C-alpha cells in the first residue's frame, strides 16, 4: 500500500505510476502533495538544469531543505543533521540522506550521486499531482496540469508545476539541444540474468529506452549507462523484487560515504555503536544504499570496528580503556559501556545563603525555620554532634540565614566548639587564637578567612563566618549520620527523615522535626520564590541569576547541575539585606561546586563579584595553600595536603605575615613552643639553644 | 548593634536530640506543660501526634507507635513509573526529570545489563509538535514475545505473546488498564500519561527512562551505557532505541518553553491556572503528596497549549495529580463545569433513549467484575477517576450494551569447607590481564565458590574489581542463593583500566567492607589477585592500610599474577604477620592450579563452629 | 501558533456545520475564533474558544441549522451536577443542541 | 466601606487607621499590599526625603510608575496619559493624577502639590501592610514591621518596609535634625 516517484541520472523523472520522462529544470517544482487541499508539499529545487535540493514545506507554517550535498536549511537557517521537527524525521539512512513524514504519510531520500525518490502512502491514491505524477493504476493518465488539462508535453507538464518565491521569480524551461560501443551497455536490461528475473514486473523497454537517451547525452564513458540501471533496480525492488546481483553484473557502482559499501537489502533500525539491540522487533523492509563491511560498525556517519566503539558521556566520545571520574569512583570504557567504580565517597553536607541545605546524600532543599537544629549528628557512637543557629537575616520573613554554628566533640572529653559570627570562634565558652591544633582538634584560617575545623580525618567544616557551612564527612560515617543534612546512606528518598523514625514529605515539618527548643515556633510553610513580597527585586534577581546558565558556566552544566543553585540564587537575591552579597554567594556557591567536581570556572569579572585583595596580596583563582603563611617555614615537616584553591595570595617569592602583609622570607618571624620570635632573635638555656632564620 | 526589640530541659520530640547549647525527675519529660513518663508521649507524623500504641499507613507499609518511634512493617510497595505530561517523567523511585523528544525510547525493560530480559515497554512523541492535532503518544509493550500497540486512544495486540494465560486488557473510568503478568502492568491515560507498575519482584533488574527500580534514587539517570548523566537529556538521549534518530538539544533552563517563552505575563497567567493544584480541594492531599512536581509539569503542559480547559497538555496533570492522590486514598473532587469538565451523557443515550446508569465519578473502583471480565484481576490501582456505570445490586455491567444487566446474562565438590569465614576477592580490573585471562581469574573465584560452603552463616563472600577503584559486585551483605552469587561472580566485567591501585583497595575493605565487625566468631580473609603495578605517587598509605587490616585482623593473602605483579608490595604484605601467606604466579593458568592449596590454607586459617 | 489557532477554528469548517456554512459564512465568526483562540490556545477546551463556536451555533440555531457541535472531547458540558437532587441521581437533566427558550416554569 | 492613606507635605504620613508620623525616605517603601499574600504591592518612591514617584506592582507581570511631575512609566517605558491595562487605569480626575484599580480593590492619586493617597476597599481590612498601617480599628498597632513586631519608632518600622531593586539599594533612614 505505497508507490514512489524519482527524479534521477541527468534529468529524467519517474512518476509514482512509473511513466518516464525527461525534464532540465530552472526553477524549484512540485514534485507532490495533496492536489485538492495542500496538506504538505515536496519540491525539487534545480539550478542551470541540474538538481540541487529536495524541499518541504508543511501547510505554510514549516519549511525543510535538503541539498545533494547533504546541507539541510530550516526555513532560512542552516541545520546540522540528524534533525527532528513539526513530525518530520531528516537523517542519515544506509549511508544516503533521509527524509520522513510517515505522520503525514510520506518519506523522501536523496542518494549520494544527487537521485531523489518520494514514497506516498495510499492515503494519496489518486489524490496528488506534480512531477511525480498523479498516483493511481494508469501511467497514461499523468502529466496533468495544474491547469487541469492533460498534455502530450512533458514540458509543458513540469512547468505547469513550477513554484517562483521571493528568492526568485522563474522561466519556462525547454529542451536541450541533441546531435546524437556503449549501447550494448543499455541492453543489459534485457540480456543479462540478474535484470531479466524482473521482466514479468517491471518492462525494461522505458528504462532501456532512457538509458539510450543518457548515452547520447552524456559526456562519459560506459558509467554514462548507470542511472538507467540503478533506477530500473530500484523499481524491481519496489515491486518486491531485489536485484542482488546488478552492480557486479555491470560496471555500474554508487556513489558511497567513505569506508561503506553499497549494496541492495540494507536493513532498517542499523546497529550503531551507541545504540541498544531492538532484537528484531523493527519489523520495516529492507532498502538499498550503503553499509559499512560486515562485522563493522557505523558511529557517527563514519565506519570502524566492534572493538573500537567509542564510549559516550557528557556529550562526548572517547575510546575504550579511558577513564572518567565522579567524585571519587572512576569509569573505565569499555566496548560500549562505561565499568563505573561502587565504592561510597565523602560526604558534603551544605548549608548556605538565605537556609540553603543541601544533604550528605546530594538532597537539595530550603528550610528557613528560625531556632536551634542539629544540622548532623553521628547517631550511632555519637563522636560528633552540629548544631546550627538560624535567624531572620533581613527585613523579609523569608529572609533567614545561619547566624553562628555549634560543634560538640564527646571523644575530645565533651568539648563545645562555637563557630561565631564574623568567623570567631570558642570553645568551652572561651575565645580562641584561631590556629589550633590540640587532640584529634584542628581549626586554622583558610586563605579564604574562612574557619576551617578537623576531628582526625573523618570529619571537616568550613564555615565563612556569613552564614555559610560546609560539612564533610569520610565514608566512615556512611548511613550514621542524623539531622537536617539526612542519614548520609546514599538515597536521597529517606533525606527527610526525622526522630520518630518516619519521612515527613513535608520540609516544613521535616526540618521542625529537628528544632533543638520548644518555645521555637513551629514553621507552618515555607514560602518558596520569595520574590512576590519585593517585586522591585524579581527583574534583577532573574537577570542577575541567569548568569548560572548562562554560557560562562557551560563547562560546570554537565558536572554539576545548575538548576538546585539558580532557584537557590533567584531566593538569595529576591530576600536578603544586599541582593549584590548574596547574587556573589550564590554565584561562589555554584563555581565551589563546579571545583569540588574539579572545574574551574573564570566566573568573576569587574561587572560582578571581584575578590578584591588587601594591599600587597594578589588574587588568584586557584593557589597552593600550604606554603602562604610564615607558619609553614616554621614548621616544615608538618603534613599538608590541600589542593590549590581560590583566594588571596602573596606574590610568588613572599610570605604572609600576622599582619596580612607580605614579606620575603628572611622577614618572617618565627614560631617556637607556640611563641613567637622575630628574625635573628636568638634564645640560649640549660635545655636548648636556638635561633631565628628564614622563618624557622 | 541597635536593637530596636529585646526580650537540660527537655520534652516529647527533642528527648534524643542535643541540649539548646544556648526540670522534671529522672526518667522524665514534658508533655502539655506537665512531667510525663517517655513511654506515654506521642510519636509524631504529618506533623500529627499519635499516642502510643495508634497506627498508620505509609504506602502499602504501616506502622504502631512504640517508645516515641515508629515499629514500621519492612514490605517493598508495588512501585510505579510514570510519564506524568508530554515532557515529564517519574521514575519508580519517585525522581521527577524533565525529557523532552521526538525519537521512541525505552521507558522500561528487563532487558537490563546481564539479565535475560522478560519485557520492554517503549514510548514516543510521534506525530506530535504540530497543527493539525493535540499531541498524543504510542507506547509499545514487548512482553515475553507478544507485542502490544498503544495509540490513538486504541489497544492493539499487533503480536500474541508466547502465553496469554497472564493477560489481561481492561478499562475503568477513562483509564485503560493493561494487566501484563502476576508482577507488571501497565495503566494508560488516553492523554499523555501513561504509567506502569511493578511488584518487588523486579527492582534492581529493571532499567530504562523509569530509572532503576530500587531505593535509590541518585543511581537513576543511569544511562544505557550503565553511566550517571548529571543532565537528564543525556541520559534520555542514551535509551534512543532508533540509532539514526536524533538527540533531544540540549538548552538552558529559559523561563518556560513553547508559548510562554518570549511572554512572561501569559507565563504568570499559566501559573495562577495551574493554582487548581493548591486550592482547598486539594489541600489535604498536598499534606501526604507534595504539589510542585506536577505544578511544574503544569507549567511546562501549559506553555504547551496555554488554557484553563482542556487541551491535552493541561488539564491531564491535574488529573493525574487527582489520581495519585487517590491511590493515597485523598479522593479529590477536583473537576466541575467551571474546569475541566467530563459529560458521561453520550454513555446514557442508549438504543432505548436517555436512561440513567453512567456518572462521572471522582474515583471508580478499578478492574470491576464484568461481562467482558467475568471474575475479579490483580488490579495495579485501588480507583481511577472517570465515568462509571452504578449498577443495582448484584448486576454485572456489560460494556459492549453499554448496560448494567442481570447475572445470569452474559555438594558440588568433594571439599565443600563449612566453616566460620568471611571472605573477599579483590581482582586486578588493570590492562596487566587481558579479558581472556581476566576470564580465568574470574573462574578461579568461581569455582572457590563452588567449593566453599556460601551462605551468612559459615563462609560470606564479597567479590570487588578495583581497576582504579573499587568495584564490589558482590558484598558480604547480600543475602541471595550461592547459585545466583556465582552467577553474579561469573557475569563480573573486564574493565582493563590503564592503573590498578592496590593502596585503594586495601582502603576500601579496610574501611567500607569491614566497617565493624558483625561476626566476631569468623576469621576473616582477603585474597589481592594483584596483577600491575601501582604508580610510586600512589603507594605511599600502603603499610598503613595492611597494618590497619592486621589491627582490624583481616588476613591478606597476596596472589601475585604474571610479570607485572610489583613483588615489593607482595613481601611488605608479607612482613606484618605470618598469617599473610603470599602466592606468586607466572600467568592465570596456574590460579586454577594452586586453588586447591590457597583454598585449603583459607580453611586452615578459619575456625569451627 | 497562527496555524494552530487556524486549525483550531477549523472545526467551524467541519462537516458538522457545513450545512449551516450553506445559509451562514463562517468566516466573520472564525475571525473572532482566531481571535480568541489566541487569548486562549486549547484545541479542545476553553472559555474564549468554545463560546466563539458556541456562538456560531446559536446562529445556526436561529437560522433553524440546529447543530450537535460539542462532544465528549471538544467543548463538553456537563450537566450531571443539577440531576444530583433530593432523590438522589435522578433523570432529567441533559445538555440539549437547542432547549426551547423560556419554557413554563 | 474604605479607608484612606495619605503622604503629604514635606516628610508626613498618615495611615488607614489615622496614626501620623514624619519619614525622610531614601528609597523605596511599600505603602499598602496583600500581607499575607501580595496580590498588588503599592510602593512610594523617594529621593533626598522627597517623595517622587507612586509606584503599583502587580503580582510580579506589571509594574506601573505615577512621577510627582505627571510622568508615567510603565516598566522602564514612557506612557503617555490617560492609560489602561492589566485592570489598571491611569488618568487625570479632578485635574489629579489618578491611577485605579477597584478589580484588585484599590484607588491611587498623587495631587498637584505631590501629596500621595491610597484608598483600599474593606477587603483588606486587618489584611494589609505598610507605611499606611495594618488597616483596623485600632490605631497604636499601626507600626507593625515587616518583621513582624510592633515598634514604637515611625522610622524604624518604614525602613522596616523599605524596598530595594537593582538600581536602589536603600540606605537607612534616619530622623533629620531643626533649629526649632
Ligand atoms: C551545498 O550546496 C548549496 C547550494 O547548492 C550551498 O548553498 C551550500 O553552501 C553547500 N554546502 C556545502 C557544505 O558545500
Ligand atoms: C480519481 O479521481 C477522479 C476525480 O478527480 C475520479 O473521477 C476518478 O474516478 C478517480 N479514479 C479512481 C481510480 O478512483
Ligand atoms: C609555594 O609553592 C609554589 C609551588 O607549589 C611556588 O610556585 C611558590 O613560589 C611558593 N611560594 C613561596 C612563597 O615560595
Ligand atoms: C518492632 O517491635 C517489635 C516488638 O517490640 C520488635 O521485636 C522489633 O524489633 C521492632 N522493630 C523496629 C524496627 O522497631
Ligand atoms: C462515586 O462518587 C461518590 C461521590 O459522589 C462516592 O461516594 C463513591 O464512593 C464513588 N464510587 C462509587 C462506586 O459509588
Ligand atoms: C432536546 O434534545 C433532543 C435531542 O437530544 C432534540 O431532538 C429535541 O428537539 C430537543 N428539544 C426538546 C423540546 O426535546
Ligand atoms: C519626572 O521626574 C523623574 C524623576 O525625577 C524624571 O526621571 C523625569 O524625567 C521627569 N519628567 C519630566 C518631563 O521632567
Ligand atoms: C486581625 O488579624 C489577626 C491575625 O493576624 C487576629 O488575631 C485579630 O483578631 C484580627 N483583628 C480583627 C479586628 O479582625
Ligand atoms: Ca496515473
Ligand atoms: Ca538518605
Ligand atoms: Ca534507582
Ligand atoms: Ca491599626
Amino acid at each position: 500500500s505505497t508507490a514512489r516517484c524519482s527524479l534521477f541520472g541527468s534529468d529524467f523523472v519517474n512518476t509514482f505510476d512509473g511513466s518516464m520522462y525527461s525534464f532540465a529544470g530552472y526553477c524549484s517544482y512540485l514534485l507532490a502533495g495533496g492536489c485538492q487541499k495542500r496538506s504538505f508539499s515536496i519540491i525539487g529545487d534545480f539550478q542551470n538544469g541540474k538538481r540541487v535540493s529536495l524541499s518541504v514545506y508543511l501547510g505554510e507554517f514549516f519549511d525543510i531543505h535538503l541539498f545533494v550535498n547533504g546541507t539541510v536549511t530550516q526555513g532560512d537557517q542552516r541545520v546540522s543533521m540528524p534533525y527532528a521537527s513539526k513530525g518530520l524525521y531528516l537523517e542519515t539512512e544506509a549511508g544516503y540522506y533521509k527524509l520522513s513524514g510517515e505522520a503525514y504519510g510520506f518519506v523522501a531520500r536523496i542518494d549520494g550521486s544527487g537521485n531523489f525518490q518520494v514514497l506516498l502512502s495510499d492515503r494519496y491514491f489518486n489524490k496528488t499531482c506534480g512531477l511525480c505524477g498523479n498516483f493511481n493504476i494508469f501511467a497514461e493518465d499523468d502529466f496533468m496540469t495544474q491547469e487541469g488539462t492533460l498534455t502530450s508535453d512533458p514540458y509543458d507538464f513540469a512547468n505547469s508545476w513550477a513554484l517562483s518565491s521571493g528568492e526568485q521569480w522563474c522561466e519556462r524551461a525547454s529542451p536541450p539541444s541533441s546531435s546524437c560501443g556503449l549501447w550494448e551497455q543499455c541492453q543489459l536490461l534485457k540480456s543479462t540474468s540478474v535484470f531479466a528475473r524482473c521482466h514479468p514486473l517491471v518492462d525494461p523497454e522505458p528504462f532501456v529506452a532512457l538509458c539510450e537517451k543518457t548515452l547520447c547525452e552524456c559526456a562519459g564513458g560506459l558509467e554514462c549507462a548507470c542511472p538507467a540501471l540503478l533506477e530500473y533496480a530500484r523499481t524491481c525492488a519496489q515491486e518486491g523484487m531485489v536485484l542482488y546481483g546488478w552492480t557486479d553484473h555491470s560496471a555500474c557502482s554508487p556513489v558511497c560515504p567513505a569506508g561503506m559499501e553499497y549494496r541492495q537489502c540494507v536493513s532498517p533500525c542499523a546497529r550503531t555503536c551507541q545504540s541498544l539491540h531492538i532484537n528484531e522487533m523493527c519489523q520495516e523492509r529492507c532498502v538499498d544504499g550503503c553499509s559499512c563491511p560486515e562485522g563493522q560498525l557505523l558511529d557517527e556517519g563514519l565506519c570502524v570496528e566492534s572493538t573500537e566503539c567509542p564510549c559516550v558521556h557528557s556529550g562526548k566520545r572517547y575510546p575504550p580503556g579511558t577513564s572518567l571520574s565522579r567524585d571519587c569512583n572512576t569509569c573505565i570504557c569499555r566496548n560500549s559501556q562505561w565499568i563505573c567504580s561502587n565504592e561510597e565517597c565523602p560526604g558534603e553536607c551544605l548549608v548556605t545563603g538565605q537556609s540553603h541545605f543541601k544533604s550528605f546524600d546530594n538532597r537539595y532543599f530550603t528550610f528557613s525555620g528560625i531556632c536551634q537544629y542539629l544540622l548532623a549528628r553521628d547517631c550511632q557512637d555519637h563522636s560528633f554532634s552540629i548544631v546550627i543557629e538560624t535567624v531572620q537575616c533581613a527585613d523579609d520573613r523569608d529572609a533567614v540565614c545561619t547566624r553562628s554554628v555549634t560543634v560538640r566533640l564527646p571523644g575530645l572529653h565533651n568539648s563545645l566548639v562555637k563557630l561565631k559570627h564574623g568567623a570567631g570562634v570558642a570553645m568551652d565558652g572561651q575565645d580562641v587564637q584561631l590556629p589550633l591544633l590540640k587532640g584529634d582538634l584542628r581549626i586554622q584560617h583558610t586563605v579564604t578567612a574562612s574557619v576551617r575545623l578537623s576531628y582526625g580525618e573523618d570529619l571537616q567544616m568550613d564555615w565563612d563566618g556569613r552564614g555559610r557551612l560546609l560539612v564533610k564527612l569520610s565514608p566512615v560515617y556512611a548511613g550514621k549520620t542524623c539531622g537536617l543534612c539526612g542519614n548520609y546512606n546514599g538515597n536521597q528518598g529517606d533525606d527527610f527523615l526525622t526522630p520518630s523514625g518516619l519521612a515527613e514529605p513535608r520540609v516544613e515539618d521535616f526540618g521542625n522535626a529537628w528544632k533543638l527548643h520548644g518555645d521555637c515556633q513551629d514553621l507552618q510553610k515555607q514560602h518558596s520564590d520569595p520574590c512576590a513580597l519585593n517585586p522591585r527585586m524579581t527583574r534583577f534577581s532573574e537577570e542577575a541569576c541567569a548568569v548560572l546558565t548562562s554560557p560562562t558556566f557551560e563547562a560546570c552544566h554537565r558536572a554539576v547541575s545548575p538548576l538546585p543553585y539558580l532557584r537557590n540564587c533567584r531566593y538569595d537575591v529576591c530576600s536578603c539585606s544586599d541582593g549584590r552579597e548574596c547574587l556573589c554567594g550564590a554565584l561562589a556557591s555554584y563555581a565551589a561546586a563546579c571545583a569540588g567536581r574539579g572545574v574551574r570556572v573564570a566566573w568573576r569579572e569587574p561587572g560582578r563579584c571581584e575578590l578584591n585583595c588587601p594591599k600587597g596580596q594578589v588574587y588568584l583563582q586557584c593557589g597552593t595553600p600550604c606554603n602562604l603563611t610564615c607558619r609553614s617555614l616554621s614548621y616544615p615537616d608538618e603534613e599538608c595536603n590541600e589542593a590549590c584553591l581560590e583566594g588571596c595570595f602573596c606574590p610568588p617569592g613572599l610570605y604572609m605575615d600576622e599582619r596580612g602583609d607580605c614579606v620575603p622570607k628572611a622577614q618572617c618571624p618565627c614560631y617556637y613552643d607556640g611563641e613567637i620570635f622575630q628574625p635573628e632573635d636568638i634564645f640560649s638555656d640549660h635545655h636548648t639553644m636556638c635561633y631565628c632564620e628564614d622563618g624557622f | 548593634m541597635h536593637c530596636t526589640m529585646s526580650g537540660c530541659a527537655k520534652t516529647c520530640q527533642n528527648y534524643d536530640l542535643e541540649c539548646m547549647s544556648m526540670l522534671c525527675p529522672p526518667g522524665m519529660v514534658r508533655h502539655e506543660n506537665r512531667c510525663v513518663a517517655l513511654e506515654r508521649c506521642p510519636c509524631f507524623h504529618q506533623g500529627k501526634e499519635y499516642a502510643p500504641g495508634e497506627t498508620v499507613k505509609i504506602g502499602c507499609n504501616t506502622c504502631v507507635c512504640r517508645d516515641r518511634k515508629w515499629n514500621c512493617t519492612d514490605h517493598v510497595c508495588d512501585a510505579t513509573c510514570s510519564t506524568i505530561g508530554m515532557a515529564h517523567y517519574l521514575t519508580f523511585d519517585g525522581l521527577k526529570y524533565l525529557f523532552p523528544g521526538e525519537c521512541q525510547y525505552v521507558l522500561v525493560q528487563d532487558y537490563c545489563g546481564s539479565n535475560p530480559g522478560t519485557f520492554r515497554i517503549l514510548v514516543g512523541n510521534k506525530g506530535c509538535s504540530h497543527p493539525s492535532v493535540k499531541c498524543k503518544k504510542r507506547v509499545t509493550i514487548l512482553v515475553e514475545g507478544g507485542e502490544i500497540e498503544l495509540f490513538d486512544g486504541e489497544v492493539n495486540v499487533k503480536r500474541p505473546m508466547k502465553d496469554e494465560t497472564h493477560f489481561e486488557v481492561v478499562e475503568s473510568g477513562r483509564y485503560i488498564i493493561l494487566l501484563l503478568g502476576k508482577a507488571l502492568s501497565v495503566v494508560w491515560d488516553r492523554h499523555l500519561s501513561i504509567s506502569v507498575v511493578l511488584k518487588q519482584t523486579y527492582q534492581e533488574k529493571v532499567c530504562g527512562l523509569c530509572g532503576n527500580f530500587d531505593g535509590i534514587q541518585n543511581n537513576d539517570l543511569t544511562s544505557s551505557n550503565l553511566q550517571v548523566e548529571e543532565d537528564p537529556v543525556d541520559f534520555g538521549n542514551s535509551w534512543k532505541v532508533s540509532s539514526q534518530c536524533a538527540d533531544t538539544r540540549k538548552v538552558p533552563l529559559d523561563s518556560s518553553p513553547a508559548t510562554c517563552h518570549n511572554n512572561i505575563m501569559k507565563q504568570t497567567m499559566v501559573d495562577s491556572s495551574c493554582r487548581i493544584l493548591t486550592s482547598d480541594v486539594f489541600q489535604d492531599c498536598n499534606k501526604l503528596v507534595d504539589p510542585e512536581p506536577y505544578l511544574d509539569v503544569c507549567i511546562y503542559d501549559t506553555c504547551s497549549c496555554e488554557s484553563i480547559g482542556d487541551c491535552a497538555c493541561f488539564c491531564d496533570t491535574i488529573a493525574a495529580y487527582a489520581h495519585v492522590c487517590a491511590q493515597h486514598g485523598k479522593v479529590v473532587t477536583w473537576r466541575t463545569a467551571t474546569l475541566c469538565p467530563q459529560s458521561c451523557e453520550e454513555r446514557n443515550l442508549r438504543e432505548n433513549g436517555y436512561e440513567c446508569e453512567w456518572r462521572y465519578n471522582s474515583c471508580a473502583p478499578a478492574c470491576q467484575v464484568t461481562c467482558q471480565h467475568p471474575e475479579p484481576l490483580a488490579c495495579p490501582v485501588q480507583c481511577v477517576e472517570g465515568c462509571h456505570a452504578h449498577c443495582p445490586p448484584g448486576k454485572i455491567l456489560d460494556e459492549l450494551l453499554q448496560t448494567c444487566v442481570d447475572p445470569e446474562d452474559c555438594p558440588l565438590h568433594d571439599f565443600y569447607c563449612s566453616r566460620l569465614l568471611d571472605l573477599v576477592f579483590l581482582l586486578d580490573g588493570s590492562s596487566r590481564l587481558s579479558e581472556a585471562e581476566f576470564e580465568v581469574l574470574k573462574a578461579f573465584v568461581v569455582d572457590m565458590m563452588e567449593r566453599l560452603r556460601i551462605s551468612q552463616k559459615w563462609v560470606r563472600v564479597a567479590v570487588v574489581e578495583y581497576h582504579d577503584g573499587s568495584h564490589a559486585y558482590i558484598g558480604l551483605k547480600d543475602r541471595k542463593r550461592p547459585s545466583e552469587l556465582r552467577r553474579i561472580a561469573s557475569q563480573v566485567k573486564y574493565a582493563g583500566s590503564q592503573v590498578a591501585s592496590t593502596s585503594e583497595v586495601l582502603k576500601y575493605t579496610l574501611f567500607q567492607i569491614f566497617s565493624k565487625i558483625d561476626r566476631p566468631e569468623a576469621s576473616r580473609i582477603a585474597l589481592l589477585l594483584m596483577a600491575s603495578q601501582e604508580p610510586q605517587r600512589m603507594s605511599r598509605n600502603f603499610v598503613r592500610y595492611v597494618q590497619g587490616l592486621k589491627k582490624k585482623k583481616v588476613i591478606v593473602i597476596p596472589v601475585g599474577i604474571g610479570p607485572h605483579a610489583n613483588l615489593k608490595q607482595i613481601r611488605l604484605i608479607e612482613k606484618q604477620a605470618p598469617e599473610n601467606k603470599a602466592f606468586v604466579l607466572s600467568s592465570v593458568d596456574e590460579l586454577e592450579q594452586q586453588r586447591d592449596e590457597i583454598v585449603s590454607y583459607l580453611c586452615d586459617l578459619a575456625p569451627e563452629a
